[PDB]
């Protein structure tokens, strides 16, 4: 992992919520780069998201 | 008619007590008694059980725990040798959850509840102390998985998921990397489920990470209190103890009272055939035993010397009594009694870890998100 | 000189087995196996225990291969118990010693010759999908392995582009009393032309006796059953409906002139390869009594190598749960004259039937198009 820079429509919106709700944040990027879906894991009875 | 009932114990005094109990039950049909000691191995036990079954041709077998502390591998051969002919066997002082499966153990019932059933007391304590954030810590065994599944079902009954469940393999001597993860969470209530020999390593590691001071609440079971765990145990640990389970004799008297009520209803049916005395001769399945154990588990007993005797559809006990203990100044004191379905504390005062006297909230809200 | 025993039960060609035993040539490795044929009856499990004790104690027997001809299912459990109590590995080859096992012990060394439940389910699904049978239903009873079957079927039918149709899943209990009315009432809800089953022999006979009273077994209903439902092709309960499809293990052209030889070759090579590299061989005191301290030497390497063996251009590697992992399956059918006619074979996930179209045994028309 390497540090980068983030800005846009969803970045300045988190700052407004952080000032109104008075909390601290630490933004990072998703590893695999997907949104999320439920699949099957190693053909088992259980299912998980990604 | 005459029908004898057999059992297997390892004590001369227990044999005399069983003889006195069957003689007293004779005054309540004709029945006899049959007992045999324990062998230092398994195949000897199996051959002795077969020989005693051939010599007496009993219709029911009772078995308790040996003087061994584990009491797990001992009742294993008797179960197979008996259930080969599908005859009911009642357990007296067994606590493992392996005999709770109807597949591997078909004909087996319990008089005391197993270790996997001390999860409703914790649920009632959480409901009465409004605790909603807990940290489960079980071991990588069958008992741990059974208790974890029971607690997860009890929690999901109200649609409330646990925060995080952590596991550790048995025989571990360094769980520092595991406890370092449970300290970065929101909850402050730690539920532990391990063995007396393994719990001593968790207590010795928690005392180094300052996880046993104020604001923390420790909830454990019965096996985590006794043994060598009291040597390394911080104050405020709320343990559990069974009412009369530890003593053998109270049950033997109560066991012969409920099984005899089924024999009166056993001989009152048609197509009745006594089990064969051919432990060596036959290999067939006796017609009795599927209908015998059907009404045996449903035999509602009125009242005995150790409380009411009931049975669920799993071959286990029901409506047990637990004493909510508490450790203060290296001395356990009784604080409450679990009345089967509710918790009622007495006038004694409760002490919490750290030294303060106040019910912790068991939650520490953080102001840093990801 | 490794002592390998051979045990047979019931009527069998003892002279043919004795003649075919001297057919393996393992002179390329230092094995020099000793063979001791012994025959016995089917008196009782305790007789088997005494027999295996005497054989282990007679002369340095380090391995036993078991064969039988009866349809008893608890023989496998008894052999698993013996192989758990003793560190001598035993193998299941034929008869009751081949029937399926729920779960072995953690330290048990017992391997059977036969397919698992998932393999049979996959074979039946291939049979169904080859003849365009996309609508079916599942009915089974309480048995140690029904849940794996249902889970395997559901997992297979959820990730395919073809159109499956599953409905009316039943879990009826035949162990209850006076429930035949409820069984016959639920059973009338079936409407699919394909019905799967997972039971025992007597359970299947009773289920068919109840089903033929309703009448969904005459013309437009096909029944598929696993290998344990038939068991012995020589005997027929005369109540099985005509046209019963069953997948069984290969036993016609593969009797017992070579199974014992293959088992002896496996154990022998295993003992050789465990001796060559590790420069050691587990040869403790060959006794069955006082074996609580006989586990002083770790034998998990031999257990870890017994699941990897190849000889005479064949793959005999076992699996984690202890099945052949590569069997040769056949397909039989019950025709008018009550017998079993082989229809097709299955090997290496490759099904090869003999009929291009299934013979229907009027509202069945033909249609031509362009």
């Amino acid at each position: 992992t390497v540090p980068q820079c983030c800005y846009g429509f969803c970045i300045d919106l988190l700052i407004k919520l952080a000032r109104t709700m008075q909390f601290t944040y630490e933004v990072h990027l998703v590893a695999d780069g997907k949104f999320g879906t439920q699949e099957r894991v190693q053909n088992s009875n259980k299912k998980e998201w990604n | 008619k005459i029908v004898n009932i057999g059992a297997v114990l390892s004590t001369r005094k227990h044999e005399q007590m069983f003889r006195e109990a069957v003689n007293q039950a004779n005054k309540r049909i004709q029945l006899q008694a049959t007992s045999v000691t324990h062998k230092p191995n398994a195949i000897q036990m199996a051959l002795s059980v077969c020989e005693d079954l051939i010599s007496s041709q009993v219709y029911a077998i009772l078995v308790s725990h040996p003087p061994t502390p584990n009491d797990h591998f001992t009742p294993t051969p008797v179960s197979y040798t008996a259930g080969f002919y599908r005859i009911p066997v009642l357990g007296l002082t067994t606590r493992m959850s392996i005999y709770s499966d109807k597949s591997i153990h078909l004909s087996f019932l319990r008089t005391v509840p197993p270790y996997s059933h001390q999860s409703s007391v914790w649920f009632e304590m959480m409901r009465v102390y409004n605790w909603n954030h807990i940290i489960l810590l079980v071991s990588d065994d069958h008992e741990g998985r059974a208790a974890q599944k029971r607690l997860e079902t009890l929690l999901e009954e109200r649609e409330s998921k646990a925060e995080k469940v952590l596991q550790f393999d048995p025989g571990t001597k360094n769980v520092t990397a595991l406890l370092m993860e449970a300290r970065e969470l929101e909850a402050r209530v730690i539920i532990l489920s391990a063995s007396e020999d393994d719990a001593a390593t968790v207590y010795r590691a928690a005392a180094m990470l300052d996880m046993t001071g104020s604001g923390y609440v420790w909830l454990v079971g019965e096996r985590e209190i006794s043994g060598n765990a009291l040597r390394y145990a911080p104050d405020g640990i709320i343990g559990l103890q069974l009412i009369n389970g530890k003593n053998e004799s109270a049950h033997i008297s109560d066991a012969v009272g409920v099984v005899a009520q089924a024999v009166h209803e056993l001989l009152e049916k048609e197509n009745i055939t006594d089990p064969p005395r051919g432990c060596v001769g036959n290999t067939n399945i006796w017609k009795t035993g599927p209908l015998f154990k059907r009404v045996l588990m449903s035999s509602k007993y009125a009242d005995g010397v150790t409380g009411r005797v009931e049975f669920n559809e799993d071959g286990d006990r029901k409506f047990a009594q637990y004493s909510i203990m508490n450790l203060q100044n290296r001395k356990l004191v009784q604080v409450g009694i679990y009345n089967g379905t509710h918790v009622i504390p007495n006038d004694r005062k409760i002490i919490w870890p750290g030294g303060e006297t106040e019910k912790p909230r068991g939650y520490q809200m953080s102001t840093r998100l990801k | 000189s490794i002592g390998i025993a051979v045990i047979l039960v019931g009527t069998s060609d003892e002279v043919a087995i004795k003649d075919a035993h001297e057919k393996d040539d393992f002179h390329h490795l230092s094995v020099v196996p000793r063979v001791e044929l012994v025959a016995m009856n089917e008196t009782d499990p305790k007789s088997i225990i005494t027999r295996i004790c005497d054989l282990m104690s007679d002369r340095k027997i380090q391995g036993v291969v078991f064969a039988d001809d009866t349809d008893q299912e608890a023989i496998a459990q008894i052999l698993d118990f013996i192989s758990a109590q003793t560190l001598t590995p035993i193998l299941g080859i034929h008869g009751g010693s081949s029937m399926i096992m729920a779960d072995k012990d953690e330290s048990s060394m017992f391997f059977q010759f036969g397919p698992s439940i998932e393999q049979q389910a996959s074979v039946m699904l291939n049979i169904m999908e080859e003849y365009d049978w996309y609508i079916f239903s599942i009915v089974t009873t309480y048995f140690p392995g029904y849940q794996d079957f249902v889970n395997k079927i559901r997992s297979t039918i959820e990730n395919s582009f073809v159109g499956w149709e599953l409905e009316e899943v039943l879990l009826l209990d035949m162990s209850l009393d006076d429930g035949d009315s409820k069984i016959q009432n639920q059973l009338k809800k079936l409407q699919s032309p394909i019905i799967l089953l997972y039971c025992t022999k007597e359970e299947a006979t009773y289920i068919f006796e109840v089903a033929n009273s309703v009448g969904l077994t005459g013309y437009g209903y096909t029944w598929i059953v696993p290998s344990l439902v038939a068991g012995d092709t020589d005997t027929v309960p005369s109540e099985f409906p005509t046209g019963l499809i069953s997948v069984s293990y290969d036993e016609w052209d593969y009797g017992l002139p070579a199974r014992v030889r293959d088992g002896i070759a496996i154990i022998t090579t295993a003992a050789s390869d465990m001796l060559s590299e590790h420069s050691f061989i587990p040869e403790p005191k060959s006794s069955c009594y006082n074996t609580h301290e006989k586990r002083i030497y770790q034998s998990n390497m031999l257990n870890r190598y017994l699941i990897n063996v190849t000889f005479e251009g064949r793959n005999l590697s076992f699996s984690e749960d202890g099945y052949q992992m590569h069997p040769k399956l056949v397909i039989i059918l019950l025709n008018k004259e009550r017998k079993w006619e082989r229809v097709g074979k299955w090997k290496d996930k490759s099904l090869q039937m003999k009929y291009y179209v299934w013979p229907r045994m009027d509202d069945h028309l033909s249609i031509v198009t362009l």
